């Protein structure tokens, strides 16, 4: 009964999110829980589960996206075939590069233009940062960056040849997930600025210290949701990127970015940092990393679509049953609450 | 409407494998640009050697007529000849006079 | 009476009844204030 | 209770510029020519940049406008298949009839 | 304070802005954070100069 | 017409962020017709002579 | 007696000129050239700065074609809103019906 | 019961790309000109290519 | 142009001329613009 059971989830998750089960399979690969075995899993973890897809598969309904356009923009598993497009690709990147000497250049400057021109992108910038990005992944099986790329062209690669050396499939696999990335950015809408600021440090964005940017599905969700709050800021999102890059964002310069009362925004602040949140919030972090942010933006949609101050929500939060049980919240507390 | 559906793809795809699509122009842009930045550092090169060889056929080495700043990172590098070659008619002024 | 319309601070019946007649949050509320008083150096108004 | 339908708003988007700053000048260097000749081979040179100069905003901007075709013939697509589903339901609404 | 309130709401309404584009151009309190945009302003001026 | 107000959006933020913007060509006339009035001021120098 | 309604009025804008007058020319100088030499110089200047208005006068051109692209895709938006406010009272009465 | 038809389904088309690449250098000749008249008759026919 | 350089300057190998100019996925666009900054950098090189 138990695998019968164990079965029917696995079912009743793909039903609920109008998946199929190859679909299910690919979008829990693109969350990053399909290695879990679903069949052994905690309690805690399936309730998770659920909502992350619940998350993943709203948004991708919201962007018109299918799983498959997710998984194509989280997957690692890159193919192999070497493709007329990557053709071009070398040839054009290896002949650019054909008097080029790291003494006087970081490689990965003089790429970007011949990414560009491969990639079908409209800004160096960009590829850049893509290269940027897909030398912290290390992508392939060979762990692929441009250095290593590099070495590999000028020695190995014959412009023209169609056959090379058999090391080329990890050069089609980094060549295809410099697409991906470029794919990535495309269908964000982020910001050149943004972007580059997401690759170069990934911190501000609520990454690990230290861990390459993640493509994975809530990646793209954060990404995504940092994007459509720039557009919303509109012509002041300037000055409040400005100031995300470099520490000096406040509460007063958000809220006049957002037409908000500057006091609401700092007495979000002040909630968030009084509440326990997975990423605390602290004076350091409340508006330099972007989890921070949301943290406190919450706060503030709580509030206003409940039309109450966000220390009206605190007090709600505050009658938790469960930190009633120190609390004992008084009937006049509760009273409080109901005004 | 279900022949404007496949008429609009047929556009698409006429869009798409026509030898001057987006692509061609992409990689274009990038390659040209490429080449014009290095053309620009060689042509600086040579406004800077007419710039030294006057300053030494008057005995002045103190003149200056090309700036830093020709090619602006912001705007891939428009108008850096003409401001350059707003350095060389200069210079040809004050040597003229 | 007192009545605390600092932004930040705590409720209590009397100004629960003042943002019910308003239908307006404390954040809203203690701007009002400023708007009626630019020389209040606090947010306590009596009940005046 | 009649619910009435809210209101109807406005997209946004944001358009910050990026930045670069302009180039730093290369070292001179004394060249043999004489200042009359060296500043026609530079004005040669000028004029050969400001040529690639036009050449390049030229390709920008028909690159720009052949993604800006590749995006209006996306929309189109779009728009079509829902008008599909609207003339499908046409029809259903005369057997309805 | 009622009569001038009056007219520029009526007229905001009639121009279609919202009051924040007034804000906007009528606010003397300005921002100091440096944006791309000044950057490219100081970068052409400097240079123009 | 809810897609069409979407594609309108994303037709007007290509527009503003294309490379070959409004404020591109602002900046080009802008710096340009400083040097053209420069150079015309030389020109005439070299008539003249 | 029913309140019949004024006529809907033309709309009309000024378009006032404005005026600037021409350059007024520098002092003459004598060089040490003799006169074909310098008639070849300047006819020189004289073709870069022809080649200059050239240039100038189709930025002018693209300056003003994307400022009407943009004002045209502004009123598009604007547009929408309305006919967006305008579905929603068909739905709202075939909810009447 | 009704027939209720499927929804409208979207086209799509391929655009793959096609790739040739660059050849070899001719071989080289040694001209009777010195450098400075070749380097400006290869100009010459650059400018024209 | 290259082989009078290489002659000039007592020179065996260098080379500025390089392969690639013709891009026959592109039909050959831009391969003037590639050999003349080729020629630049040669030219350049001379008079240093």
């Amino acid at each position: 009964l138990k695998n019968l059971s164990n079965l029917y989830i696995g079912k009743l998750l793909a039903d609920i999110h109008q998946l199929t089960i190859d679909e299910l399979d690919l979008l829990l690969i693109a969350v990053g829980e399909g290695k879990t075995n679903l069949s052994a899993i905690s309690d805690k973890q399936l309730a998770t589960l659920i909502r992350k897809l619940n998350t993943i598969t709203s948004w991708l309904h919201t962007q018109k996206w299918s799983v498959f356009q997710l998984f194509i923009m989280t997957s690692t598993s890159y193919n192999k075939t070497l493709t007329p497009e990557i053709k071009n690709l070398l040839d054009t990147v290896y002949h650019g590069l054909q008097g080029f000497d790291k003494d006087k250049a970081d490689l990965l400057h003089v790429m970007a233009p011949y990414i560009a021109a491969t990639l079908q992108l409209s800004s160096e910038n960009v590829a850049h940062s893509v290269l940027l990005w897909a030398d912290k992944l290390q992508p392939g099986d060979g762990a692929m960056t441009a250095e290593k790329f590099w070495d590999w062209l000028n020695t190995k690669y014959t412009p023209g040849s169609s056959e090379a050396v058999e090391t080329q499939e990890h050069i089609v696999q980094y060549c295809q997930a410099l697409a991906q990335l470029e794919m990535v950015y495309h269908s964000t809408g982020i910001n050149e600025n943004a972007f580059r600021l997401f690759v170069t440090k990934p911190e501000m964005f609520g990454a690990a210290t230290g861990a390459a940017p993640a493509h994975d599905a809530l990646s793209l969700i954060m990404l995504t949701r940092f994007a459509d709050w720039v557009n919303a800021l509109g012509e002041k999102a300037s000055s409040v990127l400005a100031a995300f890059e470099a520490n000096s964002l406040t509460a007063e310069q958000l809220a006049d970015a957002m037409n908000l009362d500057a006091n609401l925004l700092l007495q979000a602040s002040i909630q968030a940092q009084n509440h326990q949140h997975l990423p605390p919030v602290t004076p350091e972090n409340a508006f330099s990393c972007w989890t921070s942010i949301n943290t406190i933006l919450q706060w503030v949609n709580v509030a206003q679509q409940l039309n109450v101050a966000p220390q009206g929500v605190s007090a709600l939060v505050g009658l938790d049953y469960i930190q009633s049980m120190k609390e004992t919240p008084t009937y006049a507390q509760w009273e409080n609450a109901a005004g | 409407l279900k022949t404007q559906q496949e008429q609009t793809q047929s556009q698409l795809a006429f869009l798409q494998r026509k030898f001057s699509n987006q692509a061609l122009y992409n990689w274009l842009r990038g390659r040209l640009a490429a080449i014009y930045f290095q053309f620009y550092d060689l042509a600086v090169a040579r406004c800077l050697m007419a710039e030294q060889a006057y300053r030494w056929e008057l005995n002045d080495d103190s003149a200056r007529f090309i700036k830093p700043g020709a090619w602006q990172g912001t705007y891939a590098g428009l108008l850096a000849g003409e401001t350059l070659m707003l350095s060389l008619a200069q210079m040809e002024d004050a040597h003229l006079k | 009476e007192e009545i605390d319309l600092n932004s930040g601070s705590t409720g209590d019946w009397r100004k629960t009844i003042l943002k019910r007649a308003f239908n307006i949050d404390d954040v809203s509320l203690f701007r009002l204030l400023k708007i009626t008083d630019h020389d209040n150096k606090d947010g306590k108004i009596k009940n005046n | 209770i009649y619910a009435t339908p809210a209101d109807p708003k406005a997209l946004l988007s944001a358009a910050v510029a990026t930045s670069q700053g302009g180039g730093k000048l290369p070292e001179s260097f004394m060249s043999l020519w004489r200042f009359p000749h060296m500043l026609e081979n530079a004005r040669g040179m000028v004029s050969q940049l400001t040529q690639f100069g036009s050449t390049l905003q030229n390709i920008i901007e028909r690159q720009d406008a052949e993604a800006l075709n590749a995006l209006l013939q996306n929309q189109a697509a779009e728009l079509i298949l829902t008008n599909l589903s609207i003339q499908d339901k046409t029809i259903e609404e005369l057997d309805a009839e």
